[PDB]
């Protein structure tokens, strides 16, 4: 036996079940059986995402959209509130208007990530079994991938680390989720680049999976130099969470990361007969699109189109956009010099191909973001400013 | 009294707020309001349960007045009283460093928070200075926490005891 | 004997509990070297407890006490408690790693760490008196 | 090329995580702090994004499978005693807000870190606490779907601000984890809040719920507890990192004592009240559980074995032990005295409960049972009598005060626990304090505690006005959510409270 | 309404009174008498093995007596005359992946959901602008579409195998292989439909692929081989060996991996490799089970080794001749693409053929005594190459 | 090019399932039978190898979770 008396469950014990059945009333005391019926639905009818997420954070009335009353019970030394309007420059009538277009809460999110992980494991096993690594370009494998694809992960890590201030100072519950998910996407991208490098090392003898050479290239080589600076200016330069999200996901990322991952590695990997990099660039692109949807919904709809604080927010958005676009151009101009380390291919490596890729990236950015907030941009000027650093 | 969310005190104050049309006048108004009703060392407690809402309204009005008569450089690297943001930070850091007692450092911190708070000062400059001052304040207050007896602590603070159960 | 759920004061009620609770010597925290592990009650956990904890762990550690609660198992022991995921995988007939075992594990009062495919818990201070590997 | 099927386990990827960080000039924390974390620190649990997602997916599958298949088919919604449902109404919501604020504390801890593994471990916690919040919301949703009393389960996030206990919960969870030093928040959330209080909370809730015929809470709560195992590992890891620095030895003991006192001052009275006074079948007295899980387990294994570094038992253990035995009762008296301000139904103890209380707590009868029997004799339940215990307490000379620091109701005349009433005057304002540690905290840093108590906000306002403004009525628009009994008939309305004619008197004005 | 026996008080009391206190047997292992291939018995073997009721006159049976109802003329429901190969135990085959229904459907659902998400993201980004015009207009529209008919024929080849198999794990393996083949075909069309949806002027109809499959010489010989497997033969062992071990592992491997994937990468295609990776994974998974069934169980039987090996060698030589003819007919497609050094010239094709034939030689032929030289086959295939 | 988020529904794939078959001389049944089936017969409940997997996976997860966690406790 045991010292503690065994507890008899009331669901199955006869006497306890009889007593409970006697106590329970025979009719319901209320008719409203909808969880949080007072939440305003964005779409036609309330969704489980809205019911579970909205109004989680207890906010006083003096913060826009609050319900509780009174000051905070405990504050920082000197009197700084736990949450307040002093943590950002943008104003709004309600902070609870943001809804994720993907309607993501924890369970579907983790389910999709687990799916991707297991599929990746199966694909790696099959690829190793069939021995497809033989039909690869040797120079591209041992001189470009191991030296620069392993250096891009530091950019990924910096962009991931930039999200802690946004996660702590954010003033709504729906936005706190989107930022956390975005940050998790970035760190997952970095861990794939590392996993792909390790997997390649495990097949071809003489391949080094250490991060010493990529770290040295990231911190010393001029090619990434300018880009590095930009990351620092986002990591520790600023503390406004709105500015951090706008600079790291709508200006710097959408141009530089798109050009680096899609227009250079993904395309030239196919051109030079590599069948492994696209499998990871596809996941990176999917994560970027998912994050882009939420960022666009948050900024274009809720803030830049506020009924009363429209122009006030637009002014700050333009002021940040011009500065960070200048920084991103300088990074792209510094980076575009990598084209001298690859064999010439007509239409993909010459000046015309680079110009076409830059025009595509800048036109996509102008359509997606700049036209929504009223920013004025001329692609030709940005394109030839970037190509000024291209060597023939 | 009156309902929590809708009281005349708020209507009156909003009505008198709405007639502001210059940056300097709004800055003087917000500084006076913050000094009068927004500290443990406040002059009056009559507006206790409504001062934060009024402060929010004043902040919104001042922010709307800004971004209409100021340049981008003024909005970013210049305080709203016409002084550069960087100097202010250095001067107040030096003032806090020169402090010698735990009762003067808190006064300096409270005065700085009352005077230069957004949208008067840029957000990044404020947050950095606030963290820097808080570090020193914490370091000063957490030395010999349990050394002082309770009666001596009451005498030092300056409160007066009304009722004291046995 | 001393690792039971109701040991010492717990076996006293009424005025006895009242007087010993407020005793002078009981006002200071006393150091103990035991470990407490609460396991969620499921199909696998039942198999692990019946086939491993009560068979091998008892042989290695004779001070292990297992209590059956309403919906979980309460295990109090001295020294350390170690479980190998490979043995569980062989026993259950299905793939099973340390992570799958960590899924069921509910709570711990001591220092717990996973090394390789082995999940272990101990009273020993780690980092302070033993470098983690 | 050798053609053999191989893969990459998370261990190899995690082996290279330490070198992901590069150092530059402006690599510093963004918040005020007094300690300096170590540059290199190992991680007990080796997890990456993929593995974490897989584990969380597994758990979510079975839990949501069993909850939406098994109990739904068995009809377990209407097999719960009403008192336990009323208790769950409060417990689930409070736990949800605690988890939500734990999300923000971990991010501040993630921000304050300096090693990649620490950031990974903090990032994992951020993701988990989000999961825990959603799970508590799901418990409330399921109860709203199938229970026989939907009211109070579907709109708890709006009507919870009226009650007095809310303010205290916000101090120990809403503000106790995201204010002060980054480390202060660590010790307050991991070393104490998670490793000393949630353990007994989750296990005792699962035990008592099973004893009372409930099956959703055992299913979901035990899942939440699994993630916590790692959380404590993260808490231990940061403790050692800041250790061996000259600052730690001067502040860590004070930080630990303050965190322990702040947390205990609220959970000790609340949990005991919610357990003993809110269930039909009782497992064991609350003081025995407190001794088992707090004094002997946490103190004997965590605080005791940390003698190595400079950690000593907290100096306020004697007061906590004294308050463990009578505080739950003292708080329950005040909670019963102000039933209309809550959002759950309450029931007075009956003969069997009175006998159990007298057997387990000697002296309970002559002090509390007499008051309860008087209250019952003067129509505490029937709507017509028009009797509210607050008026009786006011007319009989007793008074209710709220501590400015802890925000906990206190009745000096009918209290057997520790503490005493002190009134101070500062800058033409009157403050009330109930203990020495709170008084010292308020005297040292008076700028942190400036909250408004319940009576100042509702001064000179009749009860029916306040309740109606706070949306504290049922669907019909005239029946209160909170009732003085758990029966299905003879429910109070707004007219009954209007005929009661209560008005808040501002008790501090008499001095 | 209905009184359940688990919650009703009186019924629960009666049931509790009736139930004894102590168990009557101490053996709680399901099907303990099954011989375990690995160290310990697994759920796959427990749930799968011995599910088919077989009499003693079928190798490794447990029951006794004849079948109750037979086909008109006395043909038995399951007999020893349905195959040429002999063995002393038909219950020895085990899937190396240990696949039963739940893990298999879980994996397939995972792949389907990931494919949907990737397609949505790819459409959103509009990455189709970098595709080559010629490669997208002619090759993908026509020959990639024609390949699905080969896939569909190979899929239909498994119909007789399921009804005649004399075991219970072989049936699962064959059904899973057939489902993988039909999944490959459906994707080739899904990809074609998606491309049609994105780029205007692209036709998703199957008329041109059907025309090319049934009339164009390039696939002509290959088509014949498919027919030879679809209706030419009825022995299920021969069907499985010809369809998977010989014809597929050479022709389908060369077509899917050495031509479409490689040239798609070379010509800047970012869509086709994603779809071909799933086909490669399915092929590897099927190959593992086929190798386990044919090498460990039949070709290495302790009593019927040479007997089985003779038939295996005969079938291997016949269907290898057929596959070589199909490859020689197919290798004529290299004249419709732009010349690229090392990929389209004679050296690249020769290297690819040598790689494929060496891989086959290592994986399947050396396990059953078959003798093959790669240089001869390569020369025979390249004799139909237009320099 | 049009950049809008679109996908391929299984209906569209099932629409073209009729044309996957081609005829030849020996395209006949293998077993003895007395009947001949029509060559142009439609089928209700159109499905492919993906919808079936998704539905079966959902059902299996629901029942295996309940069976292995609730009734066991
Ligand atoms: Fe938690
Ligand atoms: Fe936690």
């Amino acid at each position: 036996p045991q010292s503690s008396q065994v507890t008899k469950r009331g669901l199955t014990d006869p006497e306890r079940a009889a007593i409970i059945a006697a106590a329970v009333p025979d009719h319901a005391l209320d008719t409203q059986r909808k969880y949080h019926y007072f939440i305003q639905p964005r779409w036609k009818r309330l969704s489980e995402y809205e019911q579970l997420s909205c109004y989680a954070q207890p906010n006083p009335d003096w913060i826009a959209g609050g319900l509780d009353w009174g000051d905070w019970t405990q504050k920082f030394h000197g009197g700084r509130p736990s949450w307040g309007n002093e943590s950002t420059e943008l104003r709004t009538t309600d902070w609870y208007r943001h809804r994720d277009p993907a309607r993501r809460w924890h369970a579907p999110y983790v389910k999709d990530k687990s799916e991707e992980a297991r599929y990746t494991q199966r694909f790696l096993a099959a690829y190793s079994s069939e021995g497809s690594i033989r039909t690869i370009d040797a120079y591209w494998r041992d001189e470009i991938l191991n030296k620069y694809y392993g250096a891009l992960l530091y950019n990924e890590y910096g962009l991931f680390n930039a999200h802690s201030s946004v996660g702590r100072d954010c003033l709504s519950d729906t936005i706190r989720q989107s930022a956390t998910f975005a940050g998790l996407d970035k760190v997952d991208n970095a861990q794939m680049i590392q996993m792909e490098r390790l997997f390649i090392a495990k097949l071809v003898p003489g391949f080094d999976a250490s991060t010493d050479v990529p770290k040295k290239i990231w911190t010393t080589d001029p090619i990434y130099a300018g880009a590095r600076g930009a990351v620092e200016e986002i990591w520790q330069g600023i503390q406004d969470w709105n500015e951090i999200l706008w600079a790291g996901h709508a200006v710097y990322d959408a141009t530089f990361g798109q050009f680096a991952r899609r227009e250079f590695f993904q395309r030239l990997a196919t051109v030079y007969g590599d069948t492994l990099t696209p499998f990871f660039t596809a996941q990176s692109q999917t994560y970027f699109q998912t994050t882009r949807g939420a960022i666009e919904d948050l900024f274009v709809y809720c803030l830049a189109n506020d009924p009363e604080f429209g122009a006030h927010n637009r002014t700050f958005l333009n002021a940040w956009t011009e500065h960070y676009l200048a920084r991103s151009v300088t990074a792209l101009k510094d980076f575009v010099g990598i084209y001298a380390k690859v064999e010439k291919v007509a239409g993909a490596t010459d000046r015309a191909g680079v110009s076409e890729a830059l025009q595509r990236v800048f036109g996509d950015w102008k359509v997606d973001y700049a036209d929504k907030i009223g920013f004025n941009i001329d692609v030709d000027q940005k394109v030839d400013a970037v190509l000024a650093g291209f060597k023939n | 009294r009156e309902p929590i969310h809708e009281n005349s005190t708020r209507t009156e104050w909003e009505g008198k707020i709405a007639k502001l049309n210059s940056v300097d006048q709004a800055t003087k108004f917000i500084q006076d309001f913050r000094v009068a009703y927004s500290s443990p060392f406040r002059k009056s407690y009559d507006l206790d349960v409504d001062y934060q809402y009024i402060e929010r309204k004043i902040e919104e009005r001042l922010s709307v007045l800004k971004t209409e008569k100021l340049s981008v450089a003024d909005l970013v690297t210049k305080a709203t009283t016409g002084e550069d943001a960087a100097a202010v930070e250095a001067a107040w850091i030096a003032k806090m460093k020169a402090a010698e007692s735990k009762y003067a450092a808190e006064r300096i911190h409270i005065e700085f928070r009352q005077l230069y708070k957004p949208p008067v000062l840029p957000v990044n400059v404020f947050l950095r200075t606030d963290a820097a001052l808080g570090t020193i304040l914490m370091e000063l207050r957490n030395t010999d926490y349990y050394a002082t007896p309770l009666e001596g602590l009451r005498k030092e603070r300056g409160v007066k005891v009304l009722h004291l159960q046995a | 004997a001393h690792n039971a759920y109701n040991a010492g004061i717990m076996q006293k009620t009424g005025k006895a509990f009242a007087d010993e609770f407020f005793a002078e010597e009981n006002q200071v925290v006393h150091e103990s070297n035991a470990v407490v592990l609460v396991l969620m009650k499921s199909d696998e956990i039942d198999a692990i407890i019946e086939d491993m904890v009560l068979k091998g762990g008892k042989a290695k550690n004779p001070s292990i006490v297992v209590e059956d609660k309403a919906g979980f198992w309460w295990i109090k022991a001295d020294g350390a408690i170690e479980i190998d995921a490979a043995e569980a995988s062989d026993l259950l007939g299905k793939p099973f790693s340390v992570y799958d075992l960590l899924v069921n594990v509910s709570s711990t009062v001591g220092r717990a760490y996973t090394l390789g495919t082995k999940f272990t818990i101990t009273s020993e201070l780690m980092g302070l008196d033993r470098a983690l590997t | 090329v050798n053609r053999a099927p191989v893969g990459v386990e998370p261990q190899e990827v995690h082996k290279w995580l330490q070198s992901f960080n590069w150092d530059f000039k402006e690599n510093r924390t963004k918040y005020a702090t007094k300690y300096h974390m170590a540059n290199q620190t190992k991680e007990q649990f080796k997890v990456i994004a993929k593995e974490y997602a897989r584990m969380e997916a597994a758990k979510d599958e079975r839990q949501f499978g069993t909850l939406l298949d098994g109990l739904t088919r068995l009809g377990a919604g209407n097999k719960v005693h009403p008192r336990w449902g009323e208790t769950m109404k409060v417990i689930s919501n409070f736990l949800e807000v605690g988890e939500y604020n734990a999300i923000a504390a971990s991010a501040m801890l993630w921000d304050s870190a300096t090693a990649a593994e620490q950031k990974n471990g903090y990032l994992a916690q951020v993701l988990d606490e989000i999961r825990h919040t959603h799970q508590c919301a799901f418990i409330n949703h399921y109860y709203s779907k199938h229970y026989h009393d939907p009211a109070g389960h579907n709109d708890a996030r709006r009507t919870r601000a009226i009650g007095p206990l809310w303010k205290g919960m916000k101090r120990v969870f809403a503000d106790g984890f995201i204010s002060g030093d980054a480390v202060e928040c660590s010790v307050n959330l991991q070393l104490v809040g998670e490793a000393c209080f949630t353990n007994p909370l989750i296990v005792a809730v699962t035990e008592w719920a099973s004893a009372n015929g409930d099956e959703i809470t055992p299913t979901v709560f035990l899942s939440v507890e699994t993630d916590e195992l790692r959380h404590m590992a993260n808490g231990y890891q940061t403790v050692v990192s800041i250790a061996n620095d000259p600052a730690a030895a001067k502040y860590l003991n004070t930080d630990l004592n303050n965190a322990f006192w702040t947390q205990q001052k609220y959970f000790t009275p609340a949990l005991g009240y919610l357990f003993e006074y809110g269930s039909k079948f009782k497992v064991e007295p609350w003081v025995k559980t407190w001794n088992r899980w707090v004094y002997e387990d946490w103190g004997g294994i965590w605080i005791g074995r940390l003698g190595k570094y400079g950690v000593e038992s907290p100096r306020s253990l004697r007061d906590a032990k004294t308050d463990a035995y009578w505080a739950h009762h003292d708080l329950a008296l005040a909670a019963y005295a102000l039933w209309p301000l809550g959002f759950a139904r309450l029931a007075l103890p009956d003969e069997e409960d009175q006998e159990w209380f007298e057997a387990n707590y000697p002296g309970w009868a002559d002090h509390y049972g007499k008051i309860y029997n008087e209250w019952k004799k003067l129509g505490y339940e029937d709507p017509k009598s028009g009797f509210i215990p607050y008026a009786w307490l006011l007319a009989n000379g007793h008074d209710v005060y709220i501590d400015r620091v802890s925000q906990v109701p206190f009745i000096p005349s009918l209290a057997k626990g520790s503490g005493s009433l002190r009134v101070h005057e500062f800058n033409g304002k009157k403050h009330s304090l109930t203990d020495d540690w709170g008084e010292r905290m308020w005297l040292s840093e008076p700028e942190r505690y400036e909250c408004h108590n319940l009576f100042e906000q509702y001064e000179g306002r009749e009860l029916s006005e306040v309740i109606a403004e706070g949306h504290g009525v049922r669907s019909d628009g005239k029946t209160l959510i909170a009732q003085p009994h758990v029966r299905g008939d003879n429910l109070w309305t707004l007219e009954d409270i209007k005929r009661a004619g209560c008005v808040f008197p501002n008790p501090l004005a008499k001095f």
